[PDB]
């Protein structure tokens, strides 16, 4: 339930 | 015997690279005046004036978007291609496709400049999503982009026809998993001879993960700012860094292959397009 993701999230 | 930019404009005019993959992302459309965040923009740019962003990146995540979406669509007004024209770090792709070295332009960014070049869309893998097709967050009916444009372009959230639902263009938000069309990668990098990576500070997963891709033997070239990702933690012998002003490294290849004339005229023709 995830994968595009950025230093942050 | 390490590489320099003049040793990989050799490879493509001798025709020892034929199979070019190319990663873009942002640093190719700051040169169009597209707004970036991390780099504040226009007066568009703080518009977050009345909305309670709990951290700007929340803009693209769902669990915010279906709180309040305005906020989103607000950028998308401004993102929309239509307002934007392409930069010559596009049309250097387009020559680069128009010669037939380009395998597959993956892109980052959404503002569709990709294909306003005039790349097909069969040579573009929009990692990121796109403004072309959209979907109703409700009952999870798409429909085409540009059935929402006049609503955005209007200033108000466009509703689905079915369930008034919000609709949502294509756009991948932060914990989204990535259109599928991005697995093109697992066979276009092996077959790639030659790979440039354009404007990009790779600190998006898992595109960033796609200069690991290509095969041991096969030059990475970075035409960027700063040395980053694992052109910098982790080098090849191969690997080609023109650091720097992303158009004035684009320039630079775009010297050292002799394509200068066949750049200007491109250009010209591209834009007077009305
Ligand atoms: C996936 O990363 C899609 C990203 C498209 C980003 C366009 C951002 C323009 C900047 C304006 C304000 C938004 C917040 C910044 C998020 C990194
Ligand atoms: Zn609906």
């Amino acid at each position: 339930t995830a994968r595009k993701s950025t230093g942050g999230w | 015997g390490k590489l320099s930019l003049q040793d990989v404009a050799e490879l493509i005019r001798a025709r020892a690279c034929q199979r070019v993959v190319v990663m873009v992302g942002a640093g190719i459309s700051t040169p169009s005046g597209i707004p970036d965040f991390r780099s504040p923009g226009s007066g568009l740019y703080s518009n977050l004036q009345q909305y309670d962003l709990p951290y700007p990146e929340a803009i693209f995540e769902l669990p915010f978007f279906f709180h309040n979406p305005k906020p989103f669509f607000t950028l998308a007004k401004e993102l929309y291609p239509g307002n934007y024209k392409p930069n010559v770090t596009h049309y250097f792709l387009r020559l680069l496709h128009d010669k037939g070295l380009l395998l597959r332009l993956y892109t980052q960014n959404i503002d569709g400049l990709e294909r306003v070049s005039g790349i097909p869309a069969s040579k573009l893998v929009e990692a990121h999503g796109t403004f072309a097709s959209a979907t109703c967050t409700v009952c999870q009916r798409p429909f085409p982009g540009e059935d929402i444009r006049a609503d955005v372009m209007a200033d108000r959230v466009p509703r689905c026809p079915v369930c008034t639902g919000v609709v949502k263009p294509d756009i991948v938000f932060f914990g989204e998993p990535l259109p599928q069309r991005f697995l093109l990668h697992v066979v276009d990098f092996p077959m790639a001879d030659l790979l440039l990576i354009l404007g990009t500070s790779l600190e998006v997963e898992p595109f960033a993960s796609l200069t690991e891709a290509v095969r041991s033997s096969v030059p990475r070239l970075l035409i960027n700012r700063d040395l980053v990702g694992p052109l910098a933690w982790h080098p090849r012998s191969r690997d080609v860094a023109q650091l720097g002003d992303v158009v004035h490294g684009v320039e630079s290849l775009v010297e050292l292959l002799g394509w200068t004339e066949e750049m200007r005229d491109l250009v010209q023709r591209e834009t007077g397009k009305l």
